[PDB]
């Protein structure tokens, strides 16, 4: 379970690196 | 300062409290001089003697009141103040061997010697030698030695300007 | 660093040092500029490699260095 | 001679080196004005004269090399004006 929170380590990494710069370029390439 | 209550309190205790502030002027630890200061009661930062020769003598040094800084070399409450008020003097001197340099276009010799408050022609040429004089060739000390545009940190600060207002 | 277009014109050279006069080539301003179909046949090649979204201060600053 | 900065000739100093006299080295510079040899302006109660430009003049090769360390320098402030340019706007310059 604590381990699992652990798979919620890799979930907050997925949120952080996969999405932020994914919306940055997305509304640079948005307003071009 | 810790143990209030449980104790009576030493008559010792103000006239050593303001041997430490004059060490602290002394040392010129102006913040540590003043944060000390502020532990004094009310009443004995304003009556007590010992409590306000030192204080005194840094509102003194502020205002630069020299003439009265000197004076306390013979006002001097406690005799055991001699020790911390000696380097005091010293580094006041140096002070205001400065504000002399940076005033006074021209000043002479019989009138600065009271003026550095000295007592002695040698002490007066030793002192000149450090640091450096003209030796007064008509009795004068004359140290009256006194563009470029910020083109580059003016750039910088534009630039500045610019990218705060392109990162909208 | 440069225009790709460097425009000259021959020009007689009358040499002040009394040295024969010889035809010589004589630079010329030269720019590009497009008519209107020219203007949207170069955008419309350049759609996606042009940076348009920079703004004129970021532009003229870009021009400056 | 004289460099770009402290070009500015007296008329003790003009007439010392020409053989003139201060009353005669005024016409002198005016009449290198007019003939075009010369660019600049005459202060005679200071008596002294300006000057912003001469005849370009031929130039040895010591000269040419002089001229070529002056142009190094002016080639390292231009870069390094443009490195600090570039550097501060880097987010903004495209």
């Amino acid at each position: 379970d604590l381990y699992s929170r652990y798979k919620k380590l890799q979930q907050e990494l997925e949120f952080l690196e996969v999405q932020e710069e994914y919306i940055k370029d997305e509304q640079k390439n948005l307003k071009k | 300062f810790d143990y209030k209550e449980q104790l009576p309190e030493s008559a010792y205790m103000h006239q050593l409290l303001g041997l430490n502030l004059l060490f602290l002027l002394s040392q010129n630890r102006v913040a540590e001089f003043h944060t000390e200061l502020e532990r004094l009661p009310a009443k004995d930062i304003q009556t007590n003697v010992y409590i306000k020769h030192p204080v005194s003598l840094e509102q003194y040094l502020m205002e630069g009141s020299y003439n009265k800084v000197f004076l306390a070399k013979g006002n001097i409450p406690a005799e055991s103040y001699t020790f911390f008020i000696d380097i005091l003097l010293d580094t006041i001197r140096d002070e205001i061997a400065g504000c002399i340099e940076k005033a006074y276009e021209k000043i002479l010799f019989t009138e600065a010697t009271r003026i550095l408050f000295f007592n002695t022609p040698k002490k007066m040429t030793d002192y000149a030698k450090k640091r450096g004089w003209v030796l007064g060739p008509n009795n004068y000390y004359s140290f009256a030695s006194q563009t470029t545009i910020p083109s580059t940190e003016l750039a910088k600060q534009v630039i500045e300007y610019a990218r705060q207002l392109e990162m909208i | 660093l440069g225009l790709p277009t460097e425009a000259y014109i021959s020009v007689e050279e009358v040499h002040d040092d009394g040295t024969p006069t010889s035809k010589t080539f004589e630079h010329v301003t030269s720019e590009i500029g497009a008519e209107e179909a020219e203007e949207v046949g170069v955008e419309h090649l350049l759609r996606d490699i042009k940076d348009t979204t920079v703004g004129t201060l970021s532009q003229r600053i870009t021009n400056q260095v | 001679t004289r460099p770009a900065n402290h070009r500015q000739l007296t008329f003790e100093e003009i007439a010392k080196s020409a053989k003139i006299t201060v009353n005669e080295v005024e016409l002198l510079v005016m009449k290198a004005l007019s003939v075009g040899l010369v660019k600049g302006s005459i202060d005679e109660v200071d008596k002294r004269v300006h000057m912003t430009w001469v005849q370009p003049r031929v130039l040895d090769l010591q000269q040419i090399k002089g001229m070529k360390d002056r142009l190094e320098f002016w080639c390292t402030d231009v870069k390094s004006m443009e490195m600090l340019v570039e550097h501060q706007a880097h987010d903004i310059l495209t």
